[PDB]
């Protein structure tokens, strides 16, 4: 038999490419997935999970930490205009919320 | 006999609790809240403690979002403080 | 185990106004917020027990609660999903 | 041998106590600058890099002669290195939905180097005509690691880097850079590493040529927290019980540099070397000395002789690693030319052979 | 003993990308399951609709796509749809 | 041949029309620019999934159907032009 390879390393992917290729025909979704059907999604969900963790770390950066925290999460996609808005219904475990205080509330 | 002055607390506390993370509501209370509401639907109901925190961080955002909605009605009409009518319209304009 | 609604304390309530922005409080908001408070616990717990009786359960998971949430146009992340 | 060297140190020091007033003048044009910069809108968010301080003499035998850095945040960028030379990169922005100010300075893709230096330098010269009581005179450019060079009055000279910076983690290239894991610790690198790193405006220089728009990779704010902070002690030498003479090796090292540069100013030698070289050099040294024994105060003289056959032989292999980017070689044939480093080689070994005439000859 | 399935792994090499240097709470890590499996669903969600709509049985890189167009809003969708329609043309041509 | 300034189509009584059938009773001489503003934010999206769902399906002429799940995918249904 060849050598086996993992798809995800093939695609210059690190997310799984046929368990995207399962997970597309359950839930009874579709009868059947294609091909390229997986390998697009996965691009895809590692490209939005890259994009929140950045911004992320640069939070966590922001301060001084060596991690991400629920926190440092909801920082990154409140600040993200386009994430903020992807996820602008998600509740997040611990997010806090924006230091956003209205101008008139302070004094002079 | 030092005192700050009216809104410079208020503010304080907004700062602060804006930026933390941690439940505001008490726990034991919030969790009998969530059982005498239960209780209206059915009897020996069980709750996983962590079923009963899922809901309470619900519940606080929920409140959280509804209360910064009140503050901008309040302040369109001009008031610092906020009055039960504020909650009632931001509520309406949301559907309910 | 009765109006246990009380048990949601003025200074919890005001700081959660506080986290919202709301500088300052009506004295008759306490009873206001809470009439809201209970309506949306009502509509989150009772959807929870519906899916807990569906799957002929007792006790109500984080998973109940979270497809409670979900279906309002508000998915929790943290307990699973 | 420590103790001529010594009476250099103390002279060299005590000639910037006449200082403050220069530091003034030059803190005057430069809080007159920021403003300017600050009206404009590609410079809106423009401050000091060094903040507290309108001073920083890269040159220790020149009390007179000023380097203050103007850095601007770019919030996201792409780098692209150009042409493997490990040290130079195109600067370009990743996704940002909101309108960056700093769009009028791309080109394609890229931000221009060529165009920001061009129009930092044409504010400056704009807002210091506006300065009506200190004389300011700005030189015409020629390289891009000075973006703008002040000439105040008849004394006083001051080179303004333009930086960017980015709070981004810093590049894999780096990774194996700052190497003080055997001298200030892996704990303090790591600390360091989670700070921000700068992008200077800097064309490739090669080896018969250059790329217009690349940005170089800039350290300076570590290198003045190692200066500061050169001890895995880290309190080293702000207590005598602890004082090491790596500081001041590097000063003497530095006014060594100077001396002979000065010395040979005209034969043009040595016109292409810096205080970077030495301090690179420096820290190597500190690396392979991490201990603060191996820098007892009373070893100047044998710590700095040390330090001064390191930098010799680095000239010789031609052979100086970046300290954060160690695959750039600073003594590459394609900036500093052979001819130069022998000369310079034999120079200092001319000077430490006769105990460093050209230290009290001016 | 039963087993579940998660994105921990595959999310701890992403972070690695853009933060060699950091690491990732728990939490933080759970709420990025979360946050995969929704998007995952919304995704196949409309992908399954499309392929309704346009009176099919298969799903293919086709329908990711659209649905990603929807989903997404301005630019981000567009990354997405970038990197997708490549990951097919070099999954093939790997 | 290109269009252009169609935002105007939208005529002021038009706009009261719509304020009034709202229950409002005095409109603001602003509130015509403010509103068009908001009107085309509401229709560029739409419209734009209109087309997206159109363009998906390989077609140029939109249809009732693309413009239904546009509106829906919104959120907001329309009945009577199909479902
Ligand atoms: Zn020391």
């Amino acid at each position: 038999r060849a050598k086996a390879k993992s798809r995800s390393s093939r695609a210059g992917l690190q997310f799984p490419v046929g368990r995207v290729h399962r997970l597309l025909r359950k839930g009874n979704y579709a009868e059947r997935v294609g091909a390229g059907a997986p390998v697009y999604m996965a691009a895809v969900l590692e490209y939005l999970t890259a994009e929140i963790l950045e911004l992320a770390g640069n939070a966590a950066r922001d301060n001084k930490k060596t991690r991400i925290i629920p926190r440092h999460l909801q920082l990154a996609i409140r600040n993200d205009e386009e994430l903020n808005k992807l996820l602008g219904k998600v509740t997040i475990a611990q997010g806090g919320v924006l230091p956003n205080i209205q101008a008139v509330l302070l004094p002079k | 006999p030092h005192r700050y002055r009216p809104g410079t607390v208020a503010l304080r506390e907004i700062r602060r609790y804006q930026k933390s993370t941690e439940l505001l509501i008490r726990k034991l209370p919030f969790q009998r809240l969530v059982r005498e509401i239960a209780q209206d639907f059915k009897t020996d109901l069980r709750f996983q403690s962590s079923a009963v925190m899922a809901l309470q961080e619900a519940s606080e955002a929920y409140l959280v979002g509804l209360f910064e909605d009140t503050n901008l009605a309040a302040i369109h009409a001009k008031r610092v403080t906020i009055m039960p009518k504020d909650i009632q319209l931001a509520r309406r304009i949301r559907g309910e | 185990l009765r109006d246990n609604i009380q048990g949601i304390t003025k200074p919890a309530i005001r700081r959660l106004a506080r986290r919202g922005g709301v500088k300052r409080i009506s004295g008759l908001i306490y009873e206001e917020t809470r009439g809201v408070l209970k309506v949306f616990l009502e509509n989150v717990i009772r959807d929870a027990v519906t899916y807990t009786e569906h799957a002929k359960r007792k006790t109500v998971t984080a998973m109940d609660v979270v497809y409670a949430l979900k279906r309002q146009g508000r998915t929790l992340y943290g307990f699973g999903g | 041998g420590a103790s001529k060297l010594r009476a250099v140190l103390e002279k060299l020091k005590l000639s910037r106590d006449d200082i403050s007033t220069a530091a003034g003048m030059v803190k005057g044009v430069v809080d007159h600058l920021l403003l300017r910069l600050k009206c404009d809108s590609a410079f809106r968010g423009v401050g000091l890099l060094n903040t507290g301080s309108y001073y920083e003499h890269v040159k220790i035998s020149a009390p007179n002669e000023f380097d203050v850095m103007f850095k601007l945040e770019v919030p996201r960028i792409q780098l692209e290195e150009y042409s493997n030379t490990r040290a130079y990169y195109f600067v370009k922005f990743k996704r940002n939905p909101k309108e960056n100010p700093l769009s009028q300075f791309l080109e394609g893709e890229i931000l221009s180097a060529s165009k920001m230096l061009s129009k930092f330098r044409k504010i400056i010269k704009e807002e210091i005509n506006d300065i009506k009581d200190t004389d300011v005179i700005m030189k015409r450019k020629r390289g891009g690691s000075p973006a703008v060079t002040l000439l105040i009055s008849e004394k006083i000279s001051v080179d303004i880097t333009l930086a960017l910076e980015s709070k981004s983690s810093w590049p894999a290239s780096t990774q194996e850079g700052l190497r003080i894991q055997n001298w200030l610790s892996a704990k303090v690198r790591k600390q360091l590493r989670l700070k921000p790193f700068y992008l200077v405006p800097k064309h490739a220089k090669e080896g018969n040529g250059f790329q217009e728009e690349t940005w170089r990779l800039s350290f300076s704010h570590i290198e003045k927290e190692i200066l500061n902070n050169h001890g895995k002690s880290e309190t080293c030498c702000e207590n005598k019980e602890e004082k090491c003479c790596r500081k001041d090796c590097l000063k003497l090292m530095k006014y060594l540099l100077e001396q002979l540069k000065e010395r040979f100013k005209d034969k043009k030698h040595l016109d292409k070397f810096s205080s970077y070289h030495v301090k690179t050099a420096f820290f190597h040294v500190c690396t392979q000395n991490p201990q603060d024994s191996q820098w007892d105060r009373k070893d100047l003289g044998l710590c700095f002789d040390n330090c001064v056959t390191y930098f010799l032989q680095c000239l010789r292999t031609e052979k100086l690693e970046n300290y954060f980017i160690p695959e750039f070689n600073l003594f590459s044939s394609n900036l500093i030319d052979k001819r130069s480093k022998e000369f310079l080689t034999k120079q200092i070994e001319y000077e430490r052979n006769n105990e460093f005439p050209v230290f009290d000859e001016f | 003993r039963s087993r579940k399935e998660s994105y921990s792994v595959y999310v701890y090499k992403v972070l690695k990308q853009v933060h060699p240097d950091t690491g990732i709470s728990s939490k933080a890590m759970g709420i990025m399951n979360s946050f995969v499996n929704d998007i995952f669903e919304r995704i196949a969600g409309e992908a399954s609709r499309l392929a309704h709509y346009n009176k099919r049985s298969t799903i293919t890189s086709r329908e990711i796509q659209t649905a990603v167009r929807l989903l997404l809003p301005g630019e981000l969708a567009k990354h997405a749809v970038s990197e997708g329609t490549k990951a097919v043309t070099k999954y093939t041509s790997a």
